[PDB]
């Protein structure tokens, strides 16, 4: 039937992985903090004139359990690597996340999008140029988002689907 | 100075399951023990009665205590919304340990968890303040309604609670 795409959302605690996913799926935002154990969602979307089915894994940012990420990185087809533009440490964690995905996939070519979230907030500490440069060095797209305003939310997930498509048909 | 004892009467979709009692380690963590005691009696005008166990993960723990939002994000202490980690003297040594949930350092409120296994990696991060006295098998019975990510399949509530 329609193609299913297995997306996985990763990044440090509090960057907004869940807020982005719930905005995509349920069209709302609450400012409450419900730290994730692990959640799965489904949504069908039209991308480039074709319907497809998104299967989204929303993961925990807990550093304590970093050695338990391997099984979901094996099954996931593409990864949203999320940091918050007002949290420099979350941006520095990105390298460690991408490196872990590369090791588990044993590939330097894994579908991935770098996401700079919370772009509605003032006092940004990670500059857009600094993030675009890093994504350029990885060869992956970079998108700035706000789960609060919905800015870029659809674009982030749709772009990741396009990356997975290109990889499968390569 | 005898450590105080409190009880929860647990219900499953409104039907009684049984009573769990806890010893609260006021000898070692008086501020944390007193918070849980007062929340169990409801004497401040709020507390655990009627709240649910929102996260139950078989093999690990049963977590509850969000009586302000009933969604796993809320709760408050008798000292304010949050209070500091009192100490980490006591460890998560096995089933029955009663310990504070938190969202990082110095964020204790009202949420708590009861261990169904030894959870040593939580030592130094969550304040242990009590243990199950009677009714550990009720806590074990609550695991029947949990899941891998903690979502419960029935409404597990504290139908009544108080001090013994
Ligand atoms: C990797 C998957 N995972 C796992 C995990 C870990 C293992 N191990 C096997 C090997 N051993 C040696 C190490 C561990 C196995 N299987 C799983 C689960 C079943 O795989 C799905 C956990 C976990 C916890 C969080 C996120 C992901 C997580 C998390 C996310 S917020 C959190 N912790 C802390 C939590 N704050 C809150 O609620 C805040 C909002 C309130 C105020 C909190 O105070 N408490 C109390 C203590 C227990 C904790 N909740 C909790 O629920 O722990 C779940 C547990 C299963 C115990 C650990
Ligand atoms: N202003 C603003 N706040 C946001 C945004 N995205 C998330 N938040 C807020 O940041 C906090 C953390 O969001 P959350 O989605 O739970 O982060 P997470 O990455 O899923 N955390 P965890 O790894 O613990 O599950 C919440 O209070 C949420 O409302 C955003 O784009 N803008
Ligand atoms: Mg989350």
């Amino acid at each position: 039937s329609m193609t299913e795409y297995k997306l996985v959302v990763v990044g440090a605690c509090g960057v907004g992985k869940s807020a982005l996913t719930i905005q995509l799926i349920q069209n709302h935002f609450v400012d409450e903090y419900d730290p994730t154990i692990e959640d799965s969602y489904r949504k069908q979307v039209v991308i480039d004139g074709e319907t497809c089915l998104l299967d989204i894994l929303d993961t925990a940012g807990q550093e304590e359990y970093s050695a338990m990420r391997d099984q979901y990185m094996r099954t996931g087809e593409g990864f949203l690597c999320v940091f918050a533009i007002n949290n420099t440490k979350s941006f520095e964690d990105i390298h460690h996340y991408r490196e872990q995905i590369k090791r588990v996939k044993d590939s330097e070519d894994v579908p991935m999008v770098l996401v700079g979230n919370k772009c509605d907030l003032p006092s940004r500490t990670v500059d857009t140029k600094q993030a675009q440069d890093l994504a350029r060095s990885y060869g992956i797209p970079f998108i700035e988002t706000s789960a609060k305003t919905r800015q870029g939310v659809d674009d982030a997930f749709y772009t990741l689907v396009r990356e997975i498509r290109k990889h499968k048909e390569k | 100075m005898v450590n105080p004892t409190v009880f929860f009467d647990i219900a499953v979709d409104g039907e009684p399951l049984g009573r769990v009692s806890f010893e609260l380690f006021a000898d070692k963590v008086p501020k944390t023990a007193e918070n849980f005691r007062a929340l169990s009696t409801g004497e401040k005008g709020f507390g655990y009665k009627g709240s649910c166990f929102h996260r139950i993960i078989p093999g690990f723990m049963c977590q509850g205590g969000d009586f302000t939002r009933h969604n796993g994000t809320g709760g408050k202490s008798i000292y304010g919304e949050k209070f500091e980690d009192e100490n980490f003297i006591l460890k998560h040594t096995g089933p029955g340990i009663l310990s504070m949930a938190n969202a990082g350092p110095n964020t204790n409120g009202s949420q708590f968890f009861i261990c169904t296994a030894k959870t040593e990696w939580l030592d130094g991060k969550h304040v242990v303040f009590g243990k199950v006295k009677e009714g550990m098998n009720i806590v074990e019975a609550m695991e029947r309604f949990g899941s891998r990510n903690g979502k419960t399949s029935k409404k597990i509530t504290i139908a009544d609670c108080g001090q013994l």
